């Protein structure tokens, strides 16, 4: 891999399912159009800064996980227990219920033409999605990357009919919709801390670019130069996919819109309006095929240090697959997807995600009085890990005085239960915790056939 | 009532608060000062068949029509043309001339019309006056409902049986492709284009 195809798996990583869901929700909050486009601009700042602090942290430790082997070297071990805790039960359950709830809105909204789609139909087929994809990749480990190529070719082909035909439309004199931008707006707390949420939803993958873009020719220079210069180049995309969607579409229309891409290919591709669901379709299963590849490599890595159960990254002995933990996530999410509603899912998951991200990146700085001495290749400047540190706790703070919803008892409840069971099984080791860790890993084993994976650390 | 761009700005905030739109149409007739009646009567181009003109006796201040139609607020339906030297008819006023829809051009210039405010943005027509379209081109007498009343005193609309000015054959048939013409408009789901008559 050179630099040109550093930064192609760059634009393909971080182009997800977010922009066909997220341009009504940054538009419910800031009701103009012009603050709608500066939300789009500045979340593309906030994952290029984000994504040059992990870019250090990755080059100093050197050790597999996630953010685990980052926050012990900072902090020691109990907020990465609270890390591997909440990336169990909220953060990766959550990801996997926002991607198929994403998917039923796209093949439900053809069929109910100038309606809503019930509630139960939406979501009786986000389950489906949910069940098909955790057999799949509980069966068959190697076919999940054969079908991985053509869902992100279905992917850029429909971003870019997208783009292009915007811009032509935009030549013509469709520019109506962009007269008065600015009049009517809110600069409350509330308002744009939520829009930042679902603005940084369509970015995820800037946290996890370290592991696969570091087998380059030439380390330590374009893997930084393809951060400054992959990331601002999906920004420039985004924000030309809102202005292709402000040509056909009024403000008023897009929040009266179930999905938003739908209702561009039913004013533009009007004999062919069928190939925008067809596409998204495409592209959103292959969106939840990919997370579970990642499943059971921070399961492994905190159950070295006791810090997670064993039963869990077991491997099958047949079809030698991660099955515990694939069929452990495909339970949650289904749980999750009951009280369900995208716009309540992102902001579930971005408040546990972002008091994450930000006391990772309080730990660069924490570790530059701390743990010097320690082999820095790449140095961002300190004022890099500074604005980041603090637009981390003011996406942290503002939604939970200005705005506070049932979403955030619940998201501090489930981390703050994970503190109760660190002082019971991992500092103060009693003696009816691993007679009960046991006969369950002994139990489970008979019954999916699963074993210890014949390994080493790596 | 204002200019366009007052009509413009109307369409547009009556979308952002989730409101409809629907205004008259009125596809019978125009008046005597329109651009087309102008040309008409000077027999100008295509628009000598625009209106209906047949030939009448008038002299020394009276017109002979050519049957005894009458208009709806009362009079002999034929009024002469000075210009035109011929007679033309109107089912309301004499400053209200009748288009001739049995010409295929006057049937396009009404769907340009109406193509003409679907671009921008009504949702919807209310037509009027719907079955005054068509006459019998017979040209007959009607009957009347007093039939030992001498003719020169007939002069009222409710003194005749209005069969051959109302409700003609191929009436409905110009009310459908109307309907055709706002289909091509009605193929984006949530903006489908309404159509009443109103027929009294
Ligand atoms: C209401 C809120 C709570 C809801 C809880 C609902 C629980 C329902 C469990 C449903 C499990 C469904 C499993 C079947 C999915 C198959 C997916 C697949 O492809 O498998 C391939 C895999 C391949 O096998 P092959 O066909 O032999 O190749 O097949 C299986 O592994 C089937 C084994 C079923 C696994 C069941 C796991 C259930 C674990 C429950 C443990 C509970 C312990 C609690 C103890 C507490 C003590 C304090
Ligand atoms: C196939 C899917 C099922 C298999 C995987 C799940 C296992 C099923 C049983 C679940 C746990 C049963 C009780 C705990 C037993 C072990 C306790 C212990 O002493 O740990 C020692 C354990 C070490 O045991 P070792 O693996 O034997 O070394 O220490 C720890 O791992 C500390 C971390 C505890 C992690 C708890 C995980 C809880 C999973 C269930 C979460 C429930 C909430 C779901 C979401 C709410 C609704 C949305
Ligand atoms: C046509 O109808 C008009 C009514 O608008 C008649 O004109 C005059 O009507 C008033 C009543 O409002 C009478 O007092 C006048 O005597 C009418 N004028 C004349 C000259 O008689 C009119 O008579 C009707 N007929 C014609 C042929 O014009
Ligand atoms: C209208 O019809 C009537 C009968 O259908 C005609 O005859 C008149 O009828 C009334 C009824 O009582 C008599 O009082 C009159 O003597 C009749 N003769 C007349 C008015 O000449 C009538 O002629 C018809 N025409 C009009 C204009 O009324
Ligand atoms: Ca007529």
């Amino acid at each position: 891999l050179g630099l040109i195809s550093g930064i192609s798996i760059i634009v393909g990583t971080i182009i997800g399912s977010g922009i066909f869901v997220s341009p009504k929700s940054v538009l419910s909050n800031t009701e103009a159009v012009g603050p709608c486009l500066i939300i789009w601009a500045a979340c593309g700042v906030l994952a290029t800064l984000g994504a040059l602090c992990f870019a250090e942290l990755g080059t100093m430790i050197t050790k597999s996980g996630g953010e685990y082997p980052y926050l012990m070297e900072a902090y020691g071990p109990i907020p990465a227990y609270l890390f591997s805790w909440a990336s169990l039960i909220v953060i990766k359950p959550t990801s996997f219920a926002i991607i198929c709830l994403s998917f039923s809105e796209y093949v439900c909204a053809p069929f109910y033409v100038g309606c809503k789609p019930p509630q139960i139909v939406v979501k009786c087929l986000a389950a489906a999605a949910i069940l098909f994809i955790s057999t799949v990749n509980s069966l068959s480990v190697r076919l999940g990357s054969y079908v991985q190529n053509i869902f992100t070719a279905a992917k850029l082909v429909i971003v870019a009919i997208i783009i292009i035909s915007g811009l032509v439309l935009l030549a013509q004199g469709n520019t109506k919709n962009f007269d008065n931008s600015f009049e009517g707006a809110q600069l409350s707390v509330g308002a744009i801390s939520l829009a930042f949420y679902n603005g940084l939803w369509a970015y995820d993958g800037w946290n996890q670019l370290n592991y696969i873009t570091e087998e380059l020719r030439n380390p330590y220079r374009n893997l930084p130069l393809a951060i400054i210069i992959g990331i601002p180049l999906v920004t420039a995309c985004y924000i030309l996919m809102n202005v292709s969607y402000f040509t056909v579409m009024t403000a008023t229309e897009l929040l009266q819109s179930q999905a938003v891409a739908v209702t561009f290919g039913d004013r533009v591709l009007y004999p062919a309006s069928w190939i925008v669901p067809l596409f998204v379709a495409f592209s959103t299963i292959g969106a939840a095929n990919g997370t579970c590849f990642t499943a059971g490599r921070l399961i492994y890595v905190a159950g070295r240090e006791g810090h997670m159960l064993k039963v869990l990254s077991y491997i099958s002995v047949r079809r030698l697959t991660p099955a515990p933990a694939i069929i452990f996530y495909g339970i949650i999410a289904t749980i999750y997807i009951i009280p369900g509603d995208i716009n309540s899912l992102v902001n579930y998951f971005s408040f546990a995600a972002w008091l994450f991200y930000g006391l990772t990146i309080l730990g660069l700085i924490v570790m530059r009085f701390t743990r010097k001495e320690l082999e820095r290749p790449i140095k961002v400047p300190v004022v890099i890990p500074v604005l980041m540190t603090l637009i981390s706790v003011f996406l942290v703070l503002a939604p939970i005085i200005s705005k506070p919803t049932w979403e955030y008892l619940y998201c501090v409840l489930f981390i703050l239960s994970g503190l109760l069971f660190y002082f019971l099984f991992v500092h103060y080791k009693f003696g009816w915790a691993q007679k009960i860790s046991k006969p369950i890993t002994m139990h489970l084993q008979m019954l999916m056939e699963v074993v210890p994976p014949e390994e080493d650390p790596e | 009532f204002g200019t366009m761009e007052d009509f413009e700005n109307l369409v547009a905030a009556i979308h952002d608060k989730g409101l409809k739109l629907i205004i008259d149409f009125i596809p019978n007739h125009t008046s005597d000062k329109h651009i087309w009646f102008q040309l008409s009567r000077t027999r100008t181009g295509k628009y000598t068949d625009y209106y209906i003109w047949h030939d009448c006796t008038h002299e020394n201040g009276k017109t002979i029509p050519p049957n005894n139609w009458l208009s709806v607020y009362g009079n002999s339906s034929w009024h002469f043309d000075e210009v035109r030297n011929q007679c033309y008819f109107h089912q309301f006023m004499k400053e209200q001339p009748d288009l001739n829809f049995r010409n295929p051009d006057v049937q396009e210039e009404i769907k340009e019309i109406l193509r003409f405010w679907l671009t921008k943005g009504v949702d919807g027509f209310s037509l009027d006056a719907v079955k005054f379209l068509l006459e019998a081109k017979h040209l007959r007498d009607e009957i009347q409902v007093n039939k030992t009343q001498i003719p020169d005193t007939v002069t009222q609309y409710s003194e005749l049986y209005h069969d051959f000015t109302t409700t003609q054959v191929g009436m409905h048939d110009i009310v459908r492709s109307f309907r055709q013409t706002m289909d091509q408009y009605s193929t984006e789901p949530g903006r489908y284009r309404f159509m009443g008559t109103e027929a009294y």
